[PDB]
């Protein structure tokens, strides 16, 4: 024998009861509240059955019920003053506790359980089983419904202090069901239903009364600069309200919030931002539309139908001497590839998609074109810049840099592809060629020896 | 006068981290020391869920009477830690042999070790291949003609539950009218989901064909077969039947629970050289069949092994160690095949739809492999 | 690190802090507590240990400071050489050593002296055992009867 | 050399996850008015679990819906009802049995059997 | 007395009437197509089958919404994979496993895995 069993629960709710409310506790006292409940567990009179555990549940809920009357009287910015200093006095409280009563955290926990019944839990699991007896209780309704108002401070409230707010998610984090199972992925089962669910719903409005509000006095080229800062905002209010399994969600639904369901005058908006040789509003825009799916190919077809609109716009200043004029129709169509070509090259990323924009479309004002159409003939095309080419490469003058034989023939490899119809260019070429070969009307015979090269790379 | 007329007698938590450093031999002594201690008994008794194998290689070879493995399993069963439930042990094709057949003696003897309440298949293969003792590391040796065998030692597990059959054949009289299946748990089972049939002495005209039909009777299901054709049997704990040397019929394993997850690979006669075996292998390994409390088993036929790829052995062992770093390995060579292509799992289950009757089932030629996940 | 404790009878033995984090009950006592301005090198009184087995555990955490803790092998009679040489003792304070072992949750301490225990339980006959540590002898011999019947076997 | 995929996991969890359905707002499509209070499903599950919703559902156009059990029916033996159309379970007590059989042998709900007889006391 | 009643044959008869109420298109709401040959589903049960159909069939009024998948899916992976949606059974063939396989990550459908596969022989 030498313990007893009611001699015990008349000082160690003596300390047990001071340890809570937190009091620094010398270690000299720690040794003498195990001793007790070590003698406690060890002997036969028989670990008195399992009256400690039920005297160990009557005392937390009576710090947890005597403690909730002050409190529940209490409006915003008071129960998050209230759930964030009282929830680290019970946290550190109640793991001194856990290893005060080891001896009956070890044996009986793990033989009460794993045997015959449930309801048997681990003292600091257990804590956090009865701390459900303040939580659904105030909070649940008074704490989520008030920490949104403090989220809510987006709009101009500096000074968030974060650290009230830091404390209730981790709280509700930490809360996560402990209840059965065994002691093994994440626990943010009580973090859904109380500060996610009914976080998001509440962040859908602040940016729907925004949104709304800001493209009806504003022009759409700073809804298209607000975005940018709002939708990165709320990815740096991540990471000081947190335990994150909400940035890959809270993300998408603060996208479409802002622009998904707005790409109604976004196409409208792209049709006046491109007549424009604005180049960094479009940067902006495509990022804001590749983050969203669906609809980055549809402000890919007015790109596709504004070169075409542009392209038959400037052949047509060329005038009338582009027929008798070999370099103008060379030289004109090759500027339109020139700046749009860094449209899609600097702005839209480089887009394998949005070169196909640059491409083909540009195939449509160079076979059926303007000029052609006039001296009607598709073939025409082909042959005006079959001159060009033989033009520079002549004996001339003289061939001024070495370079530019290169560069010009370069440039002119690029608008070769788009001709859709080679036929004429070999016939073209070779006639003239021969005047060229007979007479040694060429300087740098390996220049043309490269074109065949270059041809030979094409067809 | 010490301490411990208290502390002994009293402490539970000092009589339990005591009564597990003993052989389970020595556990069963000290049950009846006092009232507390058989309690401390009961519950390290229960605390076992792990499969323990012994086995029998060929470097003792001891030029004395005495089958081989019946000298291992003396000496190795004083020190075992689990107490065996069910037991499948297999012994190569000389070492039931005295005098023509002498079978009784050397069966009996591995009978009479093993506990009463155990439960007891004796199969006897023509060539036994083992893993040694020691962790699960150990290097697969394949071993042809030569005594070899091994013993697999089935402790009492929460919620699986084994149950041996055996269905011997007739003269003349009926198939199998519907009970055997139920008796067993062959059917009507929700939960059977690996079954390793066995069958001996088919060389007679209808027991060839008696393992064609009394197979489909329990087929169909979303189950697992293996094994195949063996010689003969020398040991089965029925207690109402001295069992008849010269008579067929089908034994093996059903079994059942609700966290055995399997695992079947066939290697046909398009595998033939190392990395042809390793790419069979690396299929296995697909099937996410965890690593732990697993035991393989390996089904093959005679002609296959030093004759059938050129000039090498243990080629289909080291690959599965290649692939899968601590599973055991226990299989037997023998003159039939039976398995498919199938994995069943706690959740999905992957059939072959084999649409014309059963031709998925006997192959020949050919090695089948198992993951049998017995445990969780 | 200096920490010092006290033992049953009022002795104070002054040990290392990480030698006494070697027992988990200790160390949870010194980390979830211990964050604090400490009384001034006040002892921490054990009072279910005397002086002189606080020599025998203090003396076994001095040479087995070097374990890395890793675990779960089949059981087994390695019991390094220091730890009998140590274990030499007469019956009666090896019994305490269980309890000083038991009560600072020494799992190395622990470990090693019940397999002693285990060792002398090894090759003894049920009932001899008895006259060794004096048990007592009892319930319904028909129990027994009928209980210790279920066995032997293998 | 065609293989087959069944899965013994899947009806379980589309069933549970279209339960949570039925408990947050989107995608129920019908509401059950009884005794006063309200009750929101779907449109496709009712017409599954049993006949008098069968024989009342089809034909009728999409859209907003009333579907009110008139009188017969009580709340306490409805409540069981729906949650056993959606989760498979059900929650009898000795002070629910007598509705929720009157229940059952009206609305004719399958794969419920009559084991709900002896089960008290 | 909470005795609780659990029915093993509750669901897969649930989700076999589902199917039976697609095929003679009984309250079908949604129209997907794919390339180009009209299929008929159910809007709750692709909202929890797969991960895709949870974010392009919410947010949307009761009118019946019509959506299209890109050419990256085709119609020889989607019937094997919309009759598992529904029947929990997916027939696997030589030309089947590719794309049968590309449809899964496109859509994340759930309670299927896609490491499984690689073990056919074919």
């Amino acid at each position: 024998k030498q313990i007893g069993l009611d001699q015990i629960w008349d000082d160690l709710r003596a300390g047990i009861q001071q340890v809570y409310t937190r009091q620094s506790m010398a270690k000299s006292r720690y040794m003498e509240l195990y001793t007790h409940v070590y003698n406690y567990c060890t002997s036969v009179h028989q670990f008195v059955g399992l009256e400690l555990y039920k005297r160990l549940k009557e005392f937390l809920k009576n710090y947890l019920t005597n403690l909730l009357k002050d409190g529940e009287d209490l409006m915003d910015e008071s129960v998050l003053k209230f759930y964030t200093q009282q929830w680290e006095d019970y946290r550190f409280s109640s793991k001194v506790l856990n290893g005060i009563c080891a001896y009956l955290n070890r044996h009986w926990v793990r033989r009460e359980c794993d045997e015959g019944r449930k309801g048997i839990y681990e003292i600091y699991s257990l804590a956090l089983v009865t701390w459900r007896d303040c939580l659904f209780r105030p909070l649940n309704k008074q704490v989520t419904n008030a920490v949104l108002k403090l989220i809510e401070k987006e709009r101009n409230g500096e000074t968030i202090n974060t650290r009230l707010i830091s404390g209730v998610v981790q709280s509700y984090v930490e809360l996560g069901l402990n209840e059965d199972d065994a002691f093994a992925g994440p626990t943010l089962t009580v973090y859904k239903e109380s500060f996610e669910s009914q976080f998001l719903a509440d962040t859908e409005r602040f940016y729907t009364r925004e949104s709304t509000e800001f493209l009806q006095q504003n022009p759409v080229t700073e809804y298209m600069k607000k975005a940018e800062a709002r939708l990165l905002e709320e990815q740096r209010r991540v990471q000081v309200y947190l335990h994150e399994s909400t940035q890959d969600e809270l993300a998408r639904k603060c996208e479409q919030v802002l622009i998904e369901k707005h790409l109604e005058i976004f196409h409208t908006e792209f049709q006046n931002l491109l007549d424009a040789d604005k180049n960094e509003d479009l940067g902006r825009m495509y990022n804001l539309v590749s983050r969203i799916q669906d609809g980055l190919g549809e402000l890919k077809k007015l790109l596709e139908t504004h070169i075409h609109n542009q392209g038959l716009a400037a052949i047509e200043k060329c005038g009338e001497a582009a027929l008798n004029d070999p370099k103008m129709y060379v030289q004109t169509v090759l500027d339109v590839h020139k700046k749009y070509n860094a449209l899609v090259m600097s702005a839209f990323n480089n887009d394998a998609g949005f070169v196909a924009a640059l491409d083909k479309a540009c195939g449509r004002f160079i076979n059926n074109n303007a000029v052609t159409k006039m001296a009607q003939s598709s073939s025409k095309s082909p042959e005006l810049l079959a001159r060009y080419c033989d033009s520079l490469l002549k004996k001339s003058s003289k061939n001024p840099e070495e370079a530019e034989l290169e560069d010009t023939l370069n440039q002119v490899m690029v608008v070769f592809k788009y001709i859709e119809d080679k036929d004429v260019f070999q016939k073209f070429y070779a006639k003239m060629l021969a005047k060229r070969l007979v007479h040694q009307n060429s300087a740098s015979d390996d220049a043309e020896a490269s074109m065949i090269s270059k041809l030979k790379q094409a067809c | 006068d010490p301490r411990s007329t208290f502390v002994l007698s009293n402490l539970a938590e000092v009589v339990e981290r005591v009564l597990t450093f003993l052989p389970a031999k020595a556990l069963l002594r000290v049950a009846c020391v006092c009232r507390l201690w058989r309690e401390c008994v009961r519950r390290v008794l229960r605390t076992h869920r792990s499969v323990t194998w012994i086995s029998a290689g060929l470097a003792e070879a001891g030029h004395l009477e005495g089958h081989c493995l019946v000298r291992v399993v003396a000496e190795e069963l004083e020190n075992v830690r689990i107490l065996p439930h069910t037991v499948l042990y297999m012994a190569d094709s000389e070492t039931f042999i005295s005098l023509e057949e002498t079978s009784m003696e050397t069966a009996l003897a591995l009978e009479k070790l093993f506990p009463k309440q155990c439960q007891v298949l004796g199969i006897v293969t023509p060539g036994i291949v083992v893993t040694p003792m020691g962790s699960g590391s150990n290097r697969p040796q394949e071993i042809e003609i030569g005594e070899s065998g091994f013993a697999l030692l089935f402790p009492q597990i929460e919620g699986i539950k084994i149950q041996p059959f055996h269905f011997i054949k007739d003269p003349k009289n009926l198939t199998l009218e519907r009970h055997q299946l139920t008796e067993v748990g062959l059917l009507d089972n929700p939960e059977l989901r690996v079954v390793l049939v066995f069958g001996y002495n088919c060389c007679k005209v209808g027991a060839s064909n008696y393992l064609q039909q009394v197979v489909s009777t329990f087929s169909d299901m979303n189950i697992i077969l293996a094994g195949g054709q063996v010689d003969n049997l020398s040991s089965l704990t029925s207690e109402k039947n001295p069992l008849d040397i010269d008579a067929s019929g089908v034994v093996g394993l059903s079994f059942s629970g609700h966290r055995i997850q399997s695992a079947t690979v066939l290697l046909n006669e398009d595998v033939s050289d190392e990395k042809t075996a390793e790419a069979a292998m690396q299929r296995l390994k697909a099937a996410n069949i965890p690593e732990h409390n697993t035991i393989g088993f390996m089904f093959a036929c005679v002609g296959r092994g030093f004759q059938y790829y050129r000039a090498k052995g243990n080629v289909e062992a080291d690959a599965f160690r290649k692939f899968f770093p601590s599973v055991p390995l226990f299989g037997f060579f023998g003159n039939g095949e039976i398995g498919c292509d199938r994995i069943v799992t706690g959740n999905f289950i992957l059939r072959k739809c084999n649409e014309v009757k059963d031709d998925d089932l006997f192959h020949s030629y050919t090695t089948i492999m198992a993951l049998i996940h017995l445990g969780s | 690190p200096s920490i010092k404790l006290q033992s049953s009878d009022g002795e104070i033995f002054e040990v290392d802090v990480e030698i006494a984090k070697q027992s988990v009950t200790i160390k949870t006592m010194l980390e979830d507590l211990g964050m604090d301005d400490e009384g001034d090198d006040d002892p921490v009184p054990l009072p279910n240990v005397n002086a002189a087995i606080l020599k025998k555990v203090i003396q076994w955490c001095t040479h087995h400071k070097d374990d890395p803790p890793p675990n779960k092998e089949k059981r087994t009679d390695d019991i390094p050489v220091w730890d009998q040489e140590f274990l030499k003792v007469d019956q009666g304070t090896l019994f305490e050593l269980i309890l000083a072992a038991n009560y600072l949750d020494i799992k190395g301490l622990l470990d090693v002296t019940c397999k002693t225990v285990a060792n002398m339980i090894k090759g003894k006959t049920p009932e001899e055992i008895r006259k060794t540590f004096n048990i007592k002898n009892d319930f319904t011999e028909e129990e027994e009867a009928q209980v210790g019947s279920t066995q032997f076997c293998l | 050399s065609v293989f087959a995929y069944e899965s013994s996991v899947h009806s379980t969890n589309v069933l549970l996850s279209l339960n949570d359905q039925r408990k947050k707002d989107v995608l129920c499509d019908v509401t059950i008015f009884v005794e006063g209070q309200r009750f929101r499903a779907h449109r496709s599950v009712l017409a599954a679990c049993s006949s008098y919703f069968h024989s009342r559902i089809v034909g009728q156009a999409d859209g907003e819906l009333n579907i009110t059990l008139p009188e017969e029916v009580t709340v306490k033996g409805f409540e069981p009802l729906i949650q056993f159309a959606y989760t498979a379970k059900l929650i009898l007590s000795k002070e629910n049995v007598d509705e929720v059989c009157k229940c059952v042998e009206f609305l004719s709900v399958h794969n419920i059997e009559e084991s709900c007889f002896q089960f008290l006391k």
